[PDB]
């Protein structure tokens, strides 16, 4: 089937087969939870519909990728317009991961939505990551072997210690869906805003952050060795605060 | 008549390319049509441009 | 959409045959009179649009617009003659044949000043519609494509007078209008030029083939 | 207040366009066909009347009368075709285009001694009304103030006739005639000399803006 | 008393003795004036505030001023973005003319607002007036002796004649307010969309033109001897059709 949703419509969602993060639908602030008493309305389905960043390559030696949320949709048409002329925000979403293969190609991917994922930096000693590299926009970031700039300033590099210190095989324990090529071909995850306060600026601060690992790694006879990774994002639930003039 | 600014654009773009197993054609074909809708209508008759003759149509 | 009727699209008046006649000396008979089948695929605009559809079905308005040119010598007032010979029936093949007074056919007099002539014919094929194509052939195996049961008779004229006769041409506009139409299974546009009546025929010789269809250098750009 | 109305006002018939046309010996088609854009803005008193409103709307009734004169040889008799194209349709370029037989557009034969033509003709833009002013450009940014929507047509004329043609005169005096009028948003008199059609320009040059005010001495005498 | 519409609040309103153009209210497009068929819906309250533009210096030598719709607008917030990124759209106003002056200044305006107003060209001959001076944006056009460029291509500058060889005092035949400084001290019109069409492109097309022509000399003997005319308008029931993908 197909999810049509605002002018966006994506084929091939099927079924909700999907998972639900920690149980809870994305919803609107309700106004007990609600930071300045409460507002009259935030009503606006304007937002809502699907963002497809383009289709990142898998290969035979792919190690993983990783985008964060709201970032990645900075530059996403109204959703992305609508976070740089408000200082507040808060939003939900519903990822969709999926690529194309056939029935002679076999891989795993892990599909996990990490709240608050603290990145660790590359180098030793007193170092940090810098704004810049956790802030890629929807490119995403890609696990590479070469060396890059203000070193000190990069993120790790170490998939497999979910890039944070801990162990790859553990992230089960974060909303997740496999996507065994032999079996399915894509995952969905609806999650809601995750944070301790009602809204956040989301320029400083990424609540959500995308991660995929291959897992089994991708392999196949065919003539081009290398698959399509496509990604499909939506708000949920969008709600922005202290609007200020654009065109300015 | 045609217009340019006054006319829509229909685009056809890769999402994705065209993902195949092994001893397969690395090529497909892509076919498109189109018709009218319920409230398509037309008004006014012409003289249709899409056919000019210009021979003798000899009996 | 009633202008998207087959009555509103085929049902327009549109002039079928030019038919000129011109006075001759030598002898009074000669070939003065003239005589045209009726055929509603002469004119490529018209045809196409009849071809639009396999078979159809209608009755007809003729409408006379006769236009005397004296290049000399007055001779105003003349009479004219236009006969209808109804499929079948004998052609005239002089200007005093017996057919200008037989009735069976039917006659319009028409003398100068007097409103344009006009009359009506019914539905004529033997058939229940006429064919607008045909993939069959004659019962001698010949001249396939065209149909016997779709003749419509033919349009006769002659000059009645007799003398005043000096050396003055007529043409007479024929204005023909398919009136309470039917038609049945449509058909793709003509998509080139005709060569041949009753025939489907579209190579033209030393000529390459032109469509409809204009060439565009990528198809990226619109 | 009856003949306050609109109705009144508009809806008398007034001569929109003289058409003349002249037999020329040199090539029997040459330019003898005659080809006029319908528009009502050509004559000054008619054209202030519409022109007291922002949009109008209405249907019209064209009546066309004939006027042949003969320098010598006699020709008396010749046959007049008047063609209306409806907008959009291509016009003739041609004593014998094609455009003079096709049934799309509207013909009117007349021959001298005949009731003048007539015929009637439905509000024709694309848009609800006509536009008698319009504070807008073309697509190209360019001819600001003409409205494509209020395209009429044309008239077209040709002698039908063929070598009677002993280099006659044709004079077509065209009628059109408002007919259940409206109108929207009055405006102020046009209160200087038109200079433009499609255009309020009123500046003239070494001439000084001259209006219908009439000055006096002193204004404590009327 | 004062007008909130919006984020936006002009004080010095007051009662309602204001004009209605042609005594339509500003209304949405009806299904049934629609040009396609219908459109389920186009509720939107955001462009409806009040755009306030610069205030114009009146002098004792000031012979007039216009502006036109939605040409004017082009440039404010939202109302200008919609405009432009979308390919039709229709509108009513509320202008709302006020001058600040004493009871030791004497005066009278016309404000007159004009469908149609097409504008005649300022040379003779075959000459025409060009797209830039018909629109001037919010800054409007101010009679002037001084000689210009494109001279061709400019406008008349005789205020008299209405801009297009009509008499000025039968320009009361339009929708308008005179604001007779020993009086009122402001004018207010409220108009509905006009046009021959359901919708337009407000690039190449102003309905409305917004005419003020000083019918009685300011005089005063104060110290500066001029007084400010500011201008709000706000947008009445706009719509728009045709959106087109924006930060492009």
């Amino acid at each position: 089937i197909q999810i049509t949703r605002g002018d966006s419509t994506i084929t091939s969602q099927d079924v909700a087969n999907a998972i639900v993060a920690y149980g809870v639908w994305p919803h609107y602030l309700s106004s007990k939870d609600a930071s300045a008493i409460d507002k009259p309305s935030q009503p606006d389905t304007s937002s809502n519909r699907f963002y497809t960043l383009r289709s990142v390559t898998w290969s035979s030696s792919s190690k993983g990728w990783w985008w964060k949320l709201p970032d990645a949709l900075k530059d996403m048409g109204i959703f992305g317009e609508n976070m740089f002329y408000h200082y507040l925000g808060r939003s939900g979403y519903t990822i969709h991961v999926q690529c194309n293969a056939s029935k002679f190609h076999q891989g795993t991917l892990i599909v996990a939505l990490i709240p608050e994922h603290q990145i660790a930096s590359a180098l030793h000693g007193n170092v940090n990551v810098g704004y810049n590299y956790t802030h890629p926009g929807e490119t995403g970031r890609e696990v590479k072997a070469e060396t890059r700039l203000n070193p000190d300033l990069q993120p790790t590099e170490e998939y497999w210690l979910n890039f944070d210190g801990t162990l790859l095989g553990n992230i089960t324990i974060f909303p997740h869906q496999f996507i065994n090529l032999r079996s399915n071909n894509s995952a969905t995850i609806i999650a809601p805003y995750v944070n301790a306060v009602p809204m956040d600026s989301m320029r400083s601060h990424n609540n959500w952050s995308l991660v995929i690992i291959p897992i089994c790694p991708l392999e196949t006879s065919s003539a081009i060795n290398t698959i399509p990774i496509t990604i499909s994002i939506s708000p949920m639930c969008a709600e922005f605060s202290g609007a200020r003039a654009k065109r300015q | 008549s045609p217009g340019r600014s006054t006319s829509g654009y229909i685009t056809c773009w890769y999402q994705t390319r065209l993902v195949i197993p092994p001893q397969t054609p690395p090529t497909a074909r892509l076919l498109c049509f189109v018709s009218g809708c319920k409230d398509f209508c037309l008004r006014m008759a012409r003289d249709t441009n899409l056919h000019l003759q210009s021979g003798a149509i000899a009996q | 959409r009633d202008e998207m009727s087959l009555e509103s699209f085929l049902g327009r008046s549109g002039c079928i045959h030019e038919s000129k006649l011109e006075v001759t000396l030598a002898n009074y008979n000669k070939e003065n009179f003239t005589v045209w089948a009726i055929n509603l695929q002469e004119m490529a605009q018209i045809r196409r649009k009849f071809e639009l559809f396999t078979y159809t079905r209608f009755d007809s308005e003729i409408t006379l617009v006769p236009c005397i040119s004296a290049l000399s010598q007055d001779i105003g007032h003349i009479t004219m003659q236009y006969m209808y010979v109804p499929p079948g029936a004998p052609v005239p093949n002089s200007r005093d044949d017996y057919a200008w007074q037989s009735g069976t056919n039917a006659s319009v007099f028409w003398q100068h000043g007097q409103a344009y002539p006009r009359f009506s014919l019914p539905f004529l094929s033997v058939a229940s519609a006429y064919y607008m194509f045909y993939d069959g052939y004659d019962e001698q195996d010949q001249n396939y494509g065209t149909a016997n049961t779709n003749n419509m008779g033919s349009l006769c004229s002659r000059i009645v007078t007799e003398k005043h006769i000096h050396k003055v041409h007529i043409m007479t506009r024929i204005y023909h209008k398919a009136k309470h139409v039917k038609a049945w299974c449509p058909r793709p546009p003509r998509a080139l030029e005709y060569t041949r009546a009753h025939r489907t025929n579209f190579k033209i010789e030393d000529r390459s083939i032109q469509t409809a269809i204009v060439t565009r250098p990528i198809i990226t750009t619109a």
